[PDB]
């Protein structure tokens, strides 16, 4: 995932 | 609650035990007590709440991808019976459980006793991320209003960022951050997730020459996770 | 039990999916469904029992020494109250119901009606191990009879496995590694366990002549594994 | 740890  | 009778202080230091145990479940049950004895959270509590929280609903949506991968292959094949479907609705309904704890407790009350910016930005920051994780695992009909829920709570927090935040601050970084993760992944907006990520890396960096080693540090390791972002998407 | 209502065959379908997602705690209660279903355990079922448990059982193991390391330091130091303790104690208590559990599996009934030397030595050896796991985090006076629990069914694996399996068998090799480390780190008998080790590593390797390609690869990982521990004793 |  890409999110913090 | 189970966590009604130990100190709210007690709680505090048995999550952080649990964080350095990786004992997240229960982390988590730790800090909902702390914020069910009605106080406000301080920064270093709310940080606890959210990693707690995060840990424990990023277990069940990795577990959720696999299933939903394996149940998406199952439909291309021999009919193996009711069990995958029914194996991936258990992790999502359990999923969404958490989910609805974490914006329970939001709800009731952290958000409403929220006034400074860094708190109610927080706060929202996580109602947005807690909806987005339930479109992920949505379908139609419901998708639609938990995406107006989470668009709402990321808008509202960019709103109050913008006006009270520098666009160095490390909560105004992350909250843009994970908006244009759900322009690109939920809202089918990939243009509007790079024009976010874009406006929000060049608006820090021209901000960087204010900031002290130790918060410049803190800022560019957010704003190379928006670099690595637009590197994937662009 | 929860589990009473599912299909034998959907448990063991269920414990492979959540090994995939890595939802041990989910495969260890499907596997104990299906093992009080009363029929006896394959080989294959037997691995994903111990696979779910393992990894259960492991993670309690990883964070009770860690909250025992900082419970040790606490006693050196600032007192910072009963909460160390309390946690360590939760972990502890929790730990130690896992492996209540199964060794209640174990007893009932699956050591009983295991005929054939790899389920018998299979099972054990899984006694000898949950034993020591208890007997980790057990004090005097039960500590020795815990001790003496982990030995005894250890030692009867042993003699099964010398008499009935060639000296290269994967189980008869693990039984024999396990052993090892529990003289080592349990039983205060180092000596008994470079010893055994050695022979052990010994006698396997005077038999690789017999095995094909993938018996040997078998073989000689756990090999490595009583080697690994020889470089580290001696 | 040590073991299998
Ligand atoms: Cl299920
Ligand atoms: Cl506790
Ligand atoms: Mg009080
Ligand atoms: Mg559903
Ligand atoms: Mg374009
Ligand atoms: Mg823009
Ligand atoms: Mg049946
Ligand atoms: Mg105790
Ligand atoms: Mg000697
Ligand atoms: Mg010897």
């Amino acid at each position: 995932e890409h999110s913090l | 609650g189970a966590m009604g009778s130990m100190e709210r202080a007690s709680l505090i230091q048995k999550a952080k035990l649990a964080e350095q145990a990786e004992r997240y479940e229960d982390m988590a049950a730790f800090m909902k007590g702390a914020v069910e004895k009605g106080e406000e959270l301080s920064c270093e509590e709310r940080n606890l709440l959210s990693v707690a929280y995060k840990n424990v609903v990023g277990g069940q949506r990795a577990a959720w991808r696999v299933l939903s991968s394996i149940e998406q292959k199952s439909n291309e094949s021999e009919e193996k019976g009711p069990e995958v479907r029914e194996y991936r609705e258990k992790v999502e309904t359990e999923l969404q459980g958490v989910c609805d704890t974490v914006l329970g407790l939001l709800d009731s009350h952290l958000i409403k006793e929220a006034g400074d910016a860094e708190s109610r930005v927080f706060y929202l920051k996580m109602k947005g991320d807690y909806y987005r994780y339930l479109a992920e695992v949505a379908t139609g009909d419901d998708k639609k209003r938990i995406i107006d829920s989470a668009r709402s709570a990321y808008q509202e927090a960019m709103d109050i960022s913008k006006k009270e935040m520098p666009p160095t601050n490390p909560i105004r970084l992350g909250l843009a951050l994970n908006f244009s993760v759900f322009h690109y992944e939920i809202a089918n907006s990939p243009e509007e997730a790079i024009s976010l990520a874009k406006t929000t890396f060049d608006e820090a960096m021209a901000d960087l020459h204010t900031l002290s080693e130790d918060s410049y540090k803190d800022s560019t390791l957010i704003m190379q996770l928006l670099r690595d972002n637009l590197t994937l998407w662009t």
